[PDB]
DNA sequence: GGGGTTTTGGGG
């Protein structure tokens, strides 16, 4: 596996969102090309790309280690994550492209460290990770799981369609709606029996930290 | 006045008009010029060969780039063989090429007209055009055509109908074999027959690719994008590339500028192709023997009678087949989805004693039910429409009446006495539950409920 | 940038 990303977020979705759980071989620290920083800040493994996550706790040392030198202008220029972390959270993949059938696998940062001797550098155009093939198949099994969970838990005692409405259906007009069926604690339209602990991180949001410089 | 490609003044400033057939075409892609460019490979009576000699199928061209300020003022090429007329167009030489120049928002203009019948999109709306020299698709808001034109279109379209069945237009040149995809520095074409269309979501395909070469490639295409592709035919790639990082399955990625041509009937090519290149399924059988299979494998196969019948959406089947005028009045549909759950919990009571007199079922548990041997499994299934909400469809395999008898391939028994039977259905049923895996079914409708019918597992 | 890389960031 060449895409360090990729790599990552899979190995994250492989593990219920568990960051405890991921291998602390990935916990090193990750040097990345940065792609965009407005609208959208984006970043890249060289690979894909992803919008990471700054702190309202974090920014605030860069300017402290870093005076006058405007984030929003770090277009173009590598940047080194000291410390990050890696939280899951549902959302509404309509308005968020960084995400994927209502979930997102986010990129906190809370130490981030510019390294000017770099230039132009990714290996291909880089494509959003949420796009990819294999990545969007690995989050069609997490949610299968857990709705194939959730499926034998909720439907029990084998309700069988009795035989005699189907046999000489002739005489008989029915309903398509019989045929649906309820699969889990229904809570809206929307399925959200997880059994993942989700992410609850205060984070700073691209608009601000451009009016604030 | 129009011009011929090979006779166009390569001097005179004075711009010049074409009628021409496309063989070639990317996708109208934005630049941040705030400019849409197109560009296509364009070939007439003059201009079509090499001109080295006939062993040079290599067929030679003209380049087409169309610029715009809109990407409604350039053309989307669907098809290869197609013909295209330009109004207006400066002649330049590029690297050795005859490159036409065009600006659609200055004075340029262009119109599409179809070498076939119907063109690709009055040919997916199931649209009846018997007006031969009416384009399908120009730049600006009117398009006139005088009767002298008529000659000129309807005499290349006799052309491009001989050019495309006596040669193969895409030459080995101008693309790549799949086997060689990761020796590519980068860009590379591809010539392949669509194996399987996967609704993977509710915007992306996905395209199960197969060429000369042997290899099996997978590769997402939109549906908006791309709404022509189906299985069994036979495309060309413009622009792709080679993932590598994919190591489960051999991916292609596509940019916004990359393309799927399909070609016209009387293709040479695609018609060789077509035959040539047959599914294999090895790619199938391989990943069932992995506990988590990142491939789709369709499990089923569904009777030859069905086979051009369309496939209707579980959501329409369920939440619109009450309510939508065209559905209520068909009775059989054609679906796929994927199994969360089998009911029956317990396999042995999937087959249940029946009697035809009295129309009730029965256990075979303790031997006692006398009735026929009938199967009488429920489905909760799920689609990719359905992928979001929280509900499950009830889709029944109730053999009493011959209905999907036989589907598991394996006749009815009392699964508490035939061993062998019940293993051959446990395998069954983990399979079908399984991740990844999905049934290409056909439904029949009665009282409210949809049946399995005409169709079986192949696995 | 014509064999190219936007944002409409799941036609562009």
């Amino acid at each position: 596996q060449q895409s360090a990303f990729k790599q990552l977020y899979t190995e994250l979705f492989n593990n219920e969102g568990d960051f405890s759980k991921v291998s602390s071989n990935l916990k090193k620290p990750l040097k990345c090309y940065v792609k965009e920083s407005y609208p959208h800040f984006l970043v890249t493994d060289g690979y894909f790309f992803v919008a990471p996550y700054f702190t309202k706790e974090a920014v605030n040392e860069f300017h402290a280690k870093f005076p006058n030198v405007n984030i929003v202008d770090l277009t173009d220029k590598v940047i080194v994550i000291n410390n990050w972390s890696l939280e899951l959270r549902r959302v509404n993949s309509a308005e968020v492209f960084t995400s994927y059938a209502n979930l997102e696998a986010r990129l906190i940062v809370h130490s981030f460290k510019p390294n000017l001797q770099e230039r132009l550098n990714p290996t291909r155009y880089p494509v959003n990770l949420f796009r990819d093939d294999e990545f969007k198949t690995t989050i069609q099994h997490f949610r299968h799981t857990a709705l194939q969970a959730a499926i034998n838990k909720t439907v029990k005692g084998d309700n069988l369609v009795d035989i005699s409405k189907v046999a000489d259906a002739a005489g008989k007009k029915g309903k398509v709606d019989a045929g649906i069926v309820k699969a889990s604690a229904s809570k809206g339209d929307e399925f959200s029996d997880f059994s993942f602990k989700e992410g609850n991180t205060a984070t700073l949001k691209i608009a601000d930290i451009f009016v604030q410089e | 006045e129009y011009v011929e490609l090979a006779k166009a003044s390569l001097t005179s400033a004075q711009p010049q008009h074409f009628y021409a057939v496309v063989i070639d075409a990317t996708f109208p892609y934005k630049t941040n010029q705030e400019r849409y460019i197109c560009s296509l490979k364009i070939v007439d009576p003059t201009l079509y060969l090499k001109q080295q000699k006939g062993a040079g199928d290599a067929s030679d061209y003209a380049t087409l780039v169309l610029y715009a300020k809109r990407f409604e003022d350039l053309p989307i090429i669907h098809r290869a063989g197609d013909i295209i007329r330009v109004h207006r167009a400066t002649l330049r030489l590029y690297n050795g090429q005859r490159q036409f120049n065009a600006n659609v928002f200055y004075s340029s203009s262009w119109a599409l007209f179809s070498t076939d019948k119907r063109s690709v999109t009055q040919e997916i709306n199931n649209q009846d055009a018997v007006s031969d020299t009416t384009p399908f698709s120009f730049s600006s808001k009117h398009a006139t055509i005088e009767k002298n034109e008529i000659s000129i279109l309807q005499n290349l379209r006799k052309w491009a109908n001989q050019y495309f069945s006596s040669y193969s237009v895409i030459s080995s040149d101008m693309y790549t074999a799949l086997n060689k995809a990761q020796a590519q520095k980068g860009d590379f074409d591809v010539v392949a027959k669509i194996l399987q269309v996967h609704e993977l979501d509710e915007y992306t395909n996905e395209l199960k690719l197969k060429d000369a070469s042997g290899q099996v490639f997978y590769t997402l295409s939109l549906k908006l994008k791309f709404p022509h592709v189906r299985t069994g035919e036979v495309v060309r790639i413009r622009s792709a590339t080679y993932d590598e990082t994919s190591t489960q399955k051999k991916v292609l990625i596509l940019s916004h500028y990359s393309n799927i041509i399909t070609f016209i009937q009387s293709s040479k090519l695609a018609k060789e192709l077509r035959a040539k290149i047959q599914d294999d399924h090895s790619v199938e059988v391989a990943s069932l023997k992995k506990n988590v299979s990142l491939n789709a494998v369709v499990l089923t196969e569904v009777d030859k009678k069905h086979a051009a019948l369309p496939s209707t959406s579980l959501q329409d089947l369920f939440h619109h087949a009450d309510s939508d005028k065209e559905l209520q009045a068909q009775d059989t549909f054609r679906t796929q989805f994927y199994v969360t759950k089998i009911e029956p919990s317990d396999v042995k009571e999937w087959v249940k004693g029946y009697d035809r007199k009295t129309k009730k079922s029965s256990s075979l548990k303790g031997a006692s039910g006398k009735g026929d041997n009938i199967f009488q499994v429920q489905f909760l299934v799920k689609d990719a429409s359905t992928q979001l909400n929280n509900n499950t469809y009830r889709v029944l395999l109730y053999t009493q009446d011959g209905l999907g008898a036989n589907f598991f391939n394996v006749k009815a028994d009392n699964l508490h006495k035939n061993a062998d039977a019940r293993k051959k259905l446990e395998d069954s049923a983990e399979l079908l539950t399984k991740f990844n895996s999905y049934v290409d079914a056909v439904v029949e409708r009665r009282n409210g409920f949809y049946l399995i019918k005409d169709t079986k597992l192949i696995y």
